[PDB]
RNA sequence: UUGAAAAAAU
RNA sequence: AUUGGAGGGCAAGUCUGGUGCCAGCAGCCGCGGUAAUUCCAGCUCCAAUAGUGUAUAUUAAAGUUGCUGUGAUUAAAACGCUCGUAGUUGAAUUAAUUACUUUGAAUAAAAUAAGGUGUUUAAAGCAAAACAUUAUGUUAAUGAAUAUUCAAGCAUGGGACAAUGC
RNA sequence: ACGAUCAGAUACCGUCGUAGUCCUAACUAUAAACGAUGUCAACCAAGGAUUGGAUGAAAACCUUGUUCAGAACUUAAAGAGAAAUCUUGAGUUUAUGGACUUCAGGGGGAGUAUGGUCACAAGGCUGAAACUUAAAGGAAU
């Protein structure tokens, strides 16, 4: 049907997410992220539902895969925080999606006269709190956005939010690693029954 | 009130005395019909506005209303003999779509032109005002005669 | 024809989309086969501009995605209407 | 809210979903009218007017409801 | 105090629809409010509703589907003669093809198009686009 | 609230939290 | 010529035919040359030529602000504003903004569906600042009953019958036209009864030809 | 700590 | 064929002589202190037309008197605050009057809207004529049903929304 | 009342000082008496904190969850407005009607004149007109 049986998260993927404490979030909880939160931890911190993390993860990858399966350059992956610069750069390498590495110059989606003016159809941001500028420019160009939101961030101008830890070095690299692998699986360029050659340590900062 | 014989106004002046967009449009017709002054344009405009008000009021009622059937046909009947409204248009909606050229094109000065008696529309006035023209059995010298459909083929010297 | 066009209808609020609305989006979710590879067929979701700027687009879509079957248990039972 | 002060208390008894004198108590007016010794108490001389205006409303209603006799009238 | 229960309910429904809510709740439910919704339901402006009994003039839950623009009550219900209809339609309704008035006549709570058909007048309750 | 929930069928836990008169059908907290 | 936008590229090679194909999907018009391609023969109107001033140490720095209204009489119109040091440049600058600010105008009938469309479909109100303009549908014969300032704009939009009621400081013309354009601008956002139907499945032009413009 | 005032129209 | 006007409001002169903040023009902004587009003139042309300005008053404009329909933090404008009679407004619920609503009855004309009618058309009038090519007949010709008309009053169909006590 | 400063100082500056400042009794009834925001009722985004109860856990005071009432605060890409700004409304308003009360109609003349009334008095309350003039004013650059 719509979520076939080949799409359960294999035990390898769950094993690494708990290892990289992806489920571990912040303390202040946004109201819009209460559904993904399963329970509060021992020192009053949010613990994301791992299944809810994966189901949104694949759904985001499916949307990217469809758009990027004919026009790879029409996807832009912005990543403000210095931690997520390497992982955002490898995501560009293995899918062809453009990826703004460091600071996002305001008006790079609205000013056509600019030399570095790109007009995408999908935007992926590493952190809505750091990359609020990129999200706000979407509301001028009718472009849907996807964010690796955390339990405290504001879900303004984000359509698909992946509940995961976007501050730790391991989780930042791991989630981008899963998104790239899932995208390739949907593309058909990577069999679902094999193991991806590139290890997570490549994405790590 | 003091007098017993009724009186009425045939025209109204425009609300805005000075418009350039109106001086050209009104002078377009004066040349096209050789009218004496701007009173004729207002009179024709006043005449049309009365019929448009009957249809406008009557379109707000039901089709089975007794007044709609009776008064509605009466207005269409009256227009049909005058010939302002084409016969094939027999609904009250088409009354609202009438213009100010329909009424002015049935005037005697217009009719004698297109029938060919008068070379120029300024020349038609002298022939009309001189009683040279005749309508059926009666001599006419008022250039404003709104001829009917029956009297259309009965215009001779 | 009388209409200039037939305006889109937002999938979230079931309300029209303005021609000047520059915050509205259009999310396409391609269908996947039994192997797990996308297909050229897709379903289109439209979200109005004002919905996005509130923090509601993400939760509202999950109601629609779960109803259409692209998600299984993201949204709880008592939150589906 | 309250009849005289701007307070808004919503505390209420809650009868379940299963079906299986006050005027006298407001004569409080006697107790304050204490006023004979504390002549300068401009507060209790105001809260008495509020109490007495309440009595003139319960009497005005118990007469219409034909509960109190038609000759009733509260006085010192 | 709550002078008009109908006014409170309609203003609650209008506010919810502006926010795009999926359903609304009306605390005091009367027969007049229930009958006012049937006029809106017969025109498919609202999906349905559920009168939940609480032994205290129980609440109502109303399902809305992205169609209602504004439903408003009219303060004291003016006696509307049948000749005074199009005067009221030309004021309260956006166009001759869209709006709908509501009148409480002796033949129940009808709209304008079926009170005219039934050939009756009455006090005017409100309207809804 | 902004995250809309079902009103006709409140959750078992939610009606325990709310005020006794603010439940869907007001019931006391006594016995 | 030589556009710098994805949509602008599609228009030049004749892939997007109708202007309303842009309006359905909310694609912003970022080049005025696009409008001149899909909307030939746009009639021209200049509303006012007002001069603003800025006090400086040396004196006053005067600039001329020009309002121009553009649009063909088939339900499309736009209003643009530009201030510059020269009158010729001000009208040319406002020309571009007017074309970029094109907006479809929804018009219907008064009481009977006898072609063709003449008047607004419902009651619309546009809110500039203190000036508020309200448009009421009118029968066939009635012209544009409005002040000289919005009547010039309403002629361009192709609305022949309308009833207008104005509130506010109408003697300031900048807000008067903006409030008129704001009334028409939202004519397509009012979901009437006849627009309930969802409609068929369509495809954005920027998605249909996404692969084509990639090279 | 002391520092008041600057005709009318352009 | 005149009246008023030619800076803007508002259609019409980057025409020539004097005056030099004077005479003056000017409904409002304003023009005139020596190069006046406004003064007093000459020519030119703009509007209306047997009409055209002025002064006063009524209506619209005026959503600047608000029922439809206003405003009250700062522009004018929430009583210093509480109690309170008259007045106005009052939760859900029921399978004798009044009010409300629908039909009539009755109801001076003129006037209003209006039906017909070629006073040469029109205002008008309720006259007349298609026609018998006319005494004859159409003809015992038309007369608007002319609709109304608010506040009361009479009767009747209905009882949802309201009012008055048992 | 003196002494300074000053052109002058009857003022600010310094020193002395009557009524007054305090209490009791009787008056007076006005304030930039202000939130310049009438009273009552319904709906209404996100968040932290606080005063007083109730209710679970945590061994009266503190820490945490729910809920009721009160004085407040922060964010808005939304709603309103002329804007400043408001959001426990100044929102739900040309898409105009929840109930009720008071007040305003260009600026002066003017809270003035006269009439009435209250007070021992100062004064308060109710309160015009003739005439004069194209502005007076609000928020922001």
């Amino acid at each position: 049907t719509n979520f076939p049986d080949i799409l359960k998260p294999s035990a390898e993927d769950i094993k690494m997410m708990v290892a990289c404490r992806v489920h571990i979030g912040a303390t202040n909880l946004n109201f819009a992220m209460e559904e993904y939160v399963y329970e509060r931890g021992n020192n009053n911190e949010c613990i994301f539902n791992l299944m809810k993390t994966w189901e949104k993860l694949s759904l985001a990858a499916r949307v990217i895969a469809g758009i990027s399966n004919e026009t790879p350059s029409d996807v832009v992956a912005v990543a403000g925080r210095e931690m997520a610069h390497r992982a955002s750069l490898k995501f560009m390498k293995y899918t062809g999606c453009t990826a703004v590495a460091g600071r996002f110059t305001p008006g790079s989606f609205t000013n056509q006269i600019q030399k570095k003016f790109m007009e995408p159809r999908l935007i992926i941001v590493s952190d809505p709190s750091v990359d609020h500028q990129a999200l706000r420019e979407s509301g001028y160009i009718n472009v849907p956005t996807i964010a690796f939101c955390n339990s405290d961030n504001s879900l303004k101008n984000v359509d698909i939010a992946i509940p995961c830890n976007n501050r730790s070095r391991l989780s930042i690299g791991l989630m981008w690693w899963m998104l790239t692998r899932e995208i390739l699986r949907y593309q058909g360029k990577l069999a679902r029954d094999e193991k991806w050659d590139v290890m997570v340590d490549l994405f790590l900062h | 009130g003091r007098c017993l014989r009724n009186h009425s106004i045939t025209y109204k002046t425009p609300k805005v005395p000075y418009e350039r967009e109106r001086f050209d449009a009104e002078l377009k017709l004066v040349g096209q019909f050789g009218l004496k002054n701007k009173k004729e344009i207002q009179r024709v405009h006043y005449m049309l506005g009365h019929m448009r008000t009957i249809a406008k009021v009557m379109l707000m009622k039901d089709a089975k209303d007794p007044k709609r059937l009776l008064e509605g046909a009466a207005l269409l009947r009256r227009l049909h003999n005058l010939g302002i409204l084409p016969r094939d248009q027999n609904k009250l909606e088409f009354v609202l779509a009438l213009k100010e050229e329909n009424l002015l094109e049935r005037r005697l000065q217009t009719l004698v032109y297109r029938k060919g008696f008068a070379k120029s529309i300024h020349h038609a006035r002298v022939l009309i005002r001189g009683k040279m023209i005749k309508v059926g059995k009666q001599v006419v010298d008022v250039p404003s005669f709104l001829v009917r459909v029956e009297s259309e083929p009965l215009i001779q010297l | 024809k009388i209409e200039l066009y037939i305006p889109r209808h937002c999938s979230v609020t079931h309300t029209l989309i303005a021609a000047d609305d520059h915050a509205a989006v259009q999310i396409l979710v391609p269908h996947v086969n039994e192997n797990g590879v996308i297909l050229p067929e897709s379903t289109v979701y439209t979200v109005k501009g004002s919905v996005r700027k509130d923090g509601i687009s993400d939760h509202s879509l999950n109601r629609q995605f779960q109803k259409d079957g692209f998600l299984k248990t993201v949204v709880p039972k008592n939150m589906m209407i | 809210g309250r009849m005289y002060n701007p307070g808004r208390g919503i505390s209420r008894r809650c009868i379940p979903y299963r079906r299986s004198e006050d005027l006298y108590f407001l004569m409080r007016a006697v107790s304050v009218r204490h006023l004979e010794k504390n002549k300068k108490d401009k507060d209790a001389k105001y809260h008495l007017i509020l109490i007495e205006s309440k009595i003139h409303r319960l009497t005005r209603y118990y007469k219409s409801a034909k509960v109190l006799e038609a000759s009733f009238k509260y006085d010192a | 105090v709550r002078v008009n229960v109908l006014a409170d309910a309609l203003k609650s429904i209008t506010n919810a629809e502006k926010q795009g809510k999926r359903q609304v709740m009306i605390r005091p439910a009367s027969k007049v409010i229930c009958e006012f919704l049937n006029v809106m339901m017969k025109h498919q402006y609202i999906t349905d509703y559920t009168v939940v009994d609480t032994h205290r003039s129980g609440k109502i839950v109303v399902n809305l589907n992205g169609r209602l623009n504004k439903c408003a009550v009219i303060s004291p219900r003016f006696n509307v003669t049948l000749s005074e209809f199009d005067k009221w339609e030309a004021n309260l309704l956006p166009s001759r093809h869209f709006g709908a008035l509501v009148l409480t006549t002796s033949y129940g709570i009808l709209d304008n198009t079926e009170a005219r058909a039934k050939h009756t007048g009455g006090r005017i309750l409100g309207f809804f686009y | 609230p902004l995250i809309e929930v079902d009103l006709l069928n409140p959750t078992a836990a939610s009606e325990a939290k709310a005020h006794k008169m603010k439940r869907l059908v007001p019931t006391p907290n006594s016995y | 010529w030589t556009p710098v936008t994805k949509l602008g590229r599609l228009v030049k090679d004749g892939k997007v035919k109708s202007i309303d194909q842009i309006f359905e999907f909310g694609i912003k018009i970022k080049e005025y040359q696009i409008v001149d391609h899909l909307l030939p023969g746009l009639k021209e109107e200049v509303m006012t030529m007002q001069s603003v001033q800025k006090q400086t140490s040396a004196g006053q720095r005067t600039r001329l602000k020009a309002y121009v209204a553009i649009g063909d009489h088939n339900g499309h119109a736009g209003l643009g504003v530009k201030c510059a040091k020269e009158v010729a440049e001000a009208i040319k600058g406002a020309m571009i903004q007017a074309k970029l600010a094109m907006v479809p105008v929804r018009r219907g009938y008064w009481g009977a569906t006898i072609g063709e469309v003449h008047t607004v479909p419902c009651k619309l109100t546009g809110a500039c600042g203190s000036v508020r303009v309200r448009l009421v549908p009118a029968p066939r014969g009635t012209g544009i009953v409005a002040a000289p300032t919005p009547k010039k704009f309403l002629i361009l939009a192709g609305i022949e019958d309308v009833f207008t009621q104005t509130t506010g400081h109408t003697k300031t013309l900048g807000n008067f036209v903006k409030a008129t354009y704001d009334a028409v601008r939202q004519s397509y956002g009012f979901q009437t009864k006849d627009l309930w139907k969802v409609g068929g499945v369509k495809q954005s032009p920027m998605d249909k030809y996404a692969k084509i413009l990639a090279e």
